[PDB]
């Protein structure tokens, strides 16, 4: 970073780039064959208990095994363009 | 092939080949013409300011008495064209 | 003017998914249904909406009376339990609002049940006869007379009692009346005849999307700008000259049509003179230059727009196809020609190359090239005013032609020798979307919600233009597979109509962009240098 | 001595910045002869602002009536450069020892420029 | 130059909008930028390359451009380019004599033969802006907290009059807006790179009617009681087909005219 501010800066994107990711990954957590009728263009009122269920998905993603190779490259697939940043907030003189 | 140039031959080319920046003078240049079989090439640098005399030689030809008058090297990939031995475009990659 | 789709059911991303959320004028519109509307001593409630109606969110209203109320008149136009579908319902209940001819009453004493004709090849359904019928001779002289028509025409488009379709003559006629087995749409306790629709043997007109997919087969700029050069010549001359105003007037609107304007424009005093009919004159120029203006009508006088039927022959195969039309003041004054027999006085038969066109085209396939051929056998039967297309073959010409059927459809024929017959392309899938089945019976509530939904994402005025934007762009139109989706699109949005299956129009897919010859003057205006672009032009010199 | 001559206006920077610490990639489009022109110059010695004016110059040599292989003190920005590309409105490719010209331009102005040849760069910002 | 709006063509993607707004009020006037909006690519983490800024005056949009077109503006070692840009971001007239605020509002029509106006229902402290590029007027109605916006183009009204509420023949505080088609009603539903000066961050969508009467729906024309203005009749001379005539009204008390139902602009059975 060049100064303290651009460190906020950076500190700030990657938080919320993070929390996108883990938005992404509990999105992607839903492609299976239980949610096949929330899945469907329809009228479902469990729109909420999907979204306030926060703490249970990482619990349902340690106890399963596809669950947890989808969250991961779905993670992956969110976190490229978290590391893409360092171009962006790196200079040209920087050794790494 | 078998032998790369190394972890330190590598990012020396690069260095050499990315800032475009950075003229060597007269003296410079002839100390470092000293390790190197061929000849030297003309300077392609003759005034870089309306009161900078001696001078210069660019960065990428330095790295041009490396190859033979009669070897020429074309990557599109990285927009690198070499005829007659010399250096003539370089846009970035560093894989060639 | 028309709802705009932002003002109904704005999207919202809330949640995973976006959901699109109804607006306060999608509840209005939905209570205006159900309860009605109340004007003095009065409540309409609804009855049914017609095809036309929906596509311009119109809906009839008829007021509650203590002798037949809305549900009497419902009940009455027939029983549609049977249909579980909520657009084909609604379809059926409103495809009896056309107008028509009253004509006398038949009873359901005396009706055919003729077995059809299937063939599948590939895989593929496909059904020759959709809405083909046959009729008799003395059938045909019963309901031309209250008609007040002198000529027995081939082919008329008739629907009763439920079935809709048009009917073809023969020679070889049982009794009056005959029908099929895929005609009947919906049980009804009517069996009332009535005529819309008889023959019309009316002047082809070249459309935009006509000359759009004609200009990659091998057409050339030269001949439409030489036919625009000497349409605007002879359109020109028509106000000094009364000789060419008769021969337009005989040629543009009407082959055999009696008029005070025409008759005076024979035999008549100097153009200068009678200023009733000279600035009458002066309008019609002004009103057919903006017509040019805003879209491409060429008049070509060697083609004519007719609907076609099948003859029980069997004999023409895949590829040939009889034509047959009337003669105007051009063939009558020089009928010496190659592809044009003089079979009799007014009525002459064609040999040339003759293609299939409609209005809405979209796909290079479309263009079948087709040979015309005489046989003494069917002139025989008598056929005027209608092609004929033969019983057997691989799959039927309809199909080829955007997928239509018999249906009275108008088909745009024309002898021409010119175009370029070398290359062919094979037509687009005609299978439509799967249809949509309930576990109820209809409530009058899905079907409200079904005609207010047809206002949200309908894009079927946008998608045509859209095409015609992307061919004038791109070079090799009508070859990418953006054309080939755009044709796609084109035929779900129509078929959104017949089944609920929304266009769903991408963002990407958007022009953003518009030729000279739009109206759309606060959209940007890029200067097109298409075949298009070239025929504005020559317009626009020729009336500065 | 001089093969094409004219003043050059640029447009707009590649990098638009003042110290970036890089070749920075100029757009000039030619008064009357309209000819764009790509070139990499270094604005930390040789300073270059949007909307400035300055001449372009070429010659297969420095020197006065041959001798190829006394223009310094006219010029400040003189440099030397090779012709590798010719086909194209026909353009130029040349390096001076890396940087890259583009010198694009109308089919008639460009005739006397041959493959693979030595040739500078005399400029003056006015 | 018929908007306000100017797009930057390339800025730093570390920064903020803060940053941004405080580079052009120390280069430029204290306070003289409206709205300062970056485009984000991801929802809050993933800033464009460029930046649309809205000036108060136009003379700010032109200092701005003056010193652009002579690379003055130098802001974390990158040259801001200025660009014109294709809509605003906010609706808001440059002219701050057209801006209107605090003003009384009331719908009716022409109930009786002779110059008599009738009142139905009456708002009080309503924003009214005039927009002569956009051909539209824009008024900010304030009921039960949620505001509306209603929205009239200059081919809605057909001929603009002036009136006055004090009964002062000379003074004018009173405006006739005669409407030939009905006008469009709006609703407001409900940050780091959106300065905005203010709080405009929600959207609007379009509404039925929103009065209790329904006064609006069975309305067609609007009164504007308004303070004198020396110069107000120039700025109300822009409206088409206006009058240069003096013309009274007196209030009728028409509040019997009132239906709940749907249907509103019907008579009573």
């Amino acid at each position: 970073s060049s100064d303290l501010q651009s460190r906020k800066n950076l500190t700030e994107e990657i938080s919320y780039g993070l929390r996108e990711a883990e938005q992404v990954c509990n999105k992607q957590q839903l492609m299976v064959e239980s949610w096949r009728d929330f899945l469907a263009v329809n009228g479902e009122d469990k729109e909420e208990d999907s979204v306030s269920d926060l703490a249970r998905f990482c619990y349902e993603r340690q106890k399963s095994a596809t669950l947890s190779e989808l969250a991961v490259s779905a993670f992956k697939d969110a976190y490229r363009d978290v590391q893409a940043l360092a171009y962006r907030y790196g200079d040209q003189s920087n050794s790494f | 092939n078998l032998l790369s140039l190394g972890q330190d031959s590598l990012t020396a080319a690069y260095l050499v080949n990315v800032e475009k920046n950075c003229y060597l003078n007269r003296a410079q240049m002839q100390q470092l013409q000293m390790y190197c079989p061929f000849q030297l090439p003309p300077p392609a640098i003759i005034k870089a300011s309306p009161s900078s005399t001696e001078p210069q030689w660019t960065g990428m030809q330095l790295f041009g008495m490396l190859f033979p008058p009669g070897f020429d090297y074309t990557y599109p990939l990285n927009n690198v064209v070499v005829s007659n031995g010399e250096l003539l475009s370089f846009s970035e990659g560093s894989a060639w | 003017s028309k709802l705009p789709a932002n003002a109904l059911s704005v999207n919202s991303k809330e949640g995973y998914f976006v959901k699109p959320s109804r607006t306060n004028i999608y509840n209005r519109v939905l209570s205006i249904l159900g309860e009605g509307i109340t004007v003095g001593p009065k409540r309409f409630e609804f009855l049914a909406f017609s095809a036309s109606q929906l596509r311009g969110n119109s809906v009839w209203m008829f007021a509650s009376n203590e002798k037949v109320k809305a549900e009497d008149i419902r009940e009455w136009m027939g029983c549609f339990r049977k249909i579980r579908s909520i657009s084909k319902c609604a379809a059926r209940m409103g495809q009896l609002f056309s107008a028509s001819r009253q004509t006398l009453i038949v009873r359901a004493q005396d009706v055919e049940q003729i077995p059809d004709i299937e063939v599948t090849t590939d895989g593929a359904d496909y059904c020759f006869s959709d809405g083909i019928g046959k009729i008799s001779l003395a059938f045909a002289k019963q309901v031309a007379q209250k008609c007040g028509l002198s000529h027995v025409p081939s082919a008329f488009q008739i629907r009763y009692g439920g079935y809709k379709g048009v009917i073809a003559v023969d020679r070889s006629s049982f009794r009056k009346l005959s029908l099929r087995d895929s005609m009947l749409k919906f049980d009804s306790n009517n069996r009332m005849l009535n005529v819309t629709r008889w023959t019309e043997s009316m002047p082809c007109f070249l459309n935009r999307e006509i000359i759009c997919l004609l200009s990659t087969l091998g057409i050339e700029d030269a001949m439409f700008e030489a036919m625009q050069a000497v349409h605007l010549s002879m359109l020109g001359n028509m106000l000094e000259d009364r000789d060419a105003a008769l021969n337009v007037l005989q040629k543009l609107s009407g082959e055999n049509s009696k008029n005070l304007l025409v008759k005076m424009l024979l035999q008549g005093y100097a153009p200068s003179s009678e200023p009733y009919l000279s600035m009458m004159l002066r309008v019609h120029h002004e009103s057919q230059l903006s017509e040019l203006k805003s879209r491409c009508r060429i008049l070509v006088p060697k083609g004519r727009i007719l609907i076609g039927c099948m003859d029980e022959m069997g004999i023409l195969e895949y590829g040939q196809v009889y034509v047959r039309v009337t003669l105007t003041k051009a063939e009558l004054k020089s009928r010496d020609q190659s592809y044009f027999r003089k079979i009799d006085e007014e009525t002459s038969v064609v040999i040339g190359k003759v293609v299939v066109t409609k209005n809405p085209c979209l796909h290079p396939g479309d263009i079948r090239v087709l040979d015309a051929i005489y046989e003494v056998h069917f002139e025989e039967k008598g056929y005027l005013d209608c092609i004929i297309f033969p019983q057997k073959g691989e799959r039927p010409h309809p199909n080829e032609c955007s997928g239509g059927d018999l249906d009275g459809d108008q088909f745009f024929v024309s002898w021409d020798e010119k175009i370029i017959p070398s290359e062919m392309d094979p037509p687009m899938d005609y299978a439509g979307s799967r249809p949509r089945l309930m576990d109820h019976d209809v409530t009058l509530e899905e079907i409200h919600k079904f005609f207010v939904d047809y206002m949200i994402s309908d894009t079927l005025g946008v998608i045509s233009t859209a095409h015609l934007v992307h061919a004038d762009r791109d070079p090799e139109k009508a070859r990418s597979q953006k054309c080939l989706e755009l044709a796609n699109l084109h035929s779900r949005a129509v078929d959104f109509a017949k089944t609920g299956a929304p266009a769903e129009m991408p963002y990407a897919l958007k022009p953003r962009e518009f030729p000279d010859f739009l109206e759309r003057f606060e959209k940007p205006t890029y200067i097109s240098e298409s075949v298009f672009g070239k025929l504005y032009r020559a317009v626009k010199s020729s009336l500065a | 001595i001089i093969m094409f001559e004219d003043i050059f206006v640029v447009d707009k920077l590649d990098p638009d910045g003042k110290k970036f610490d890089k070749v920075t990639r100029v757009e000039a489009r030619s008064h009357n002869l309209e000819m764009f022109m790509h070139l990499d110059v270094n604005t930390e010695v040789y300073p270059l602002a949007v909307g400035d004016k300055f001449t372009l110059a070429m010659a297969p040599t420095l020197n006065l009536d041959g001798t190829p292989d006394t223009l310094a003190d006219k010029y400040e920005y003189i440099m030397h450069g090779k012709l590798y590309k010719i086909s194209e409105k026909a353009e130029l490719y040349v390096s001076f020892g890396g940087l890259l010209m583009l010198l694009q331009g109308d089919p008639a102005h460009i005739s006397h420029f041959e493959l693979d040849q030595r040739l500078f760069l005399l400029m003056r910002k006015l | 130059t018929n908007r306000s709006t100017v797009k930057i063509s390339n800025v730093p993607q570390t920064i903020v909008a803060d940053e941004l707004l405080r580079f052009l009020e120390l280069h430029l006037g204290e306070d003289t930028v409206f709205a300062l909006e970056i485009p984000t690519t991801r929802d809050n983490w993933k800033p464009r390359d460029f930046a649309r800024v809205q000036f108060t005056t136009l003379e700010v949009k032109s200092r701005a451009q003056l010193l652009s077109s002579q690379s003055k503006l130098l802001f974390k070692t990158h040259n801001l380019r200025l660009s014109e840009a294709y809509d605003d971001i906010i609706p808001r007239p440059v002219d701050p004599r057209k801006r209107l605020d605090d003003i009384v509002l009331t719908v009716g029509f022409p109930e009786s033969d002779e110059k008599r106006f009738c009142a139905l229902e009456k708002w009080d402290g309503v924003r009214c802006w005039i927009l002569t590029e956009k051909r539209r007027v824009e008024f900010w109605v304030w009921e039960s907290g949620d505001c509306y916006k209603i929205e009239v183009r200059f081919e809605d009204i057909i001929e603009t009059l002036s009136c006055c509420v004090n009964g002062d023949a000379s003074e004018i505080d009173a405006f006739l807006l005669k409407l030939k088609y009905g006008p469009k009603v709006f609703k407001r539903v409900t940050d780091r790179y959106r300065f905005c000066k203010e709080d405009f961050d929600f959207m609007w969508i379009r509404t039925t009617d929103f009065s209790g009467s329904k006064s609006i729906g069975t309305s067609t024309c609007f009164c504007l009681e308004v303070h004198n203005g020396s110069t107000m009749l120039d700025i109300f001379s822009g409206l088409p087909y206006y009058r240069e005539d003096t013309l009274s009204l007196t209030y009728v008390d028409g509040k019997t005219f009132a239906s709940a139902a749907q249907i509103v602009p019907l008579l009573n059975a």
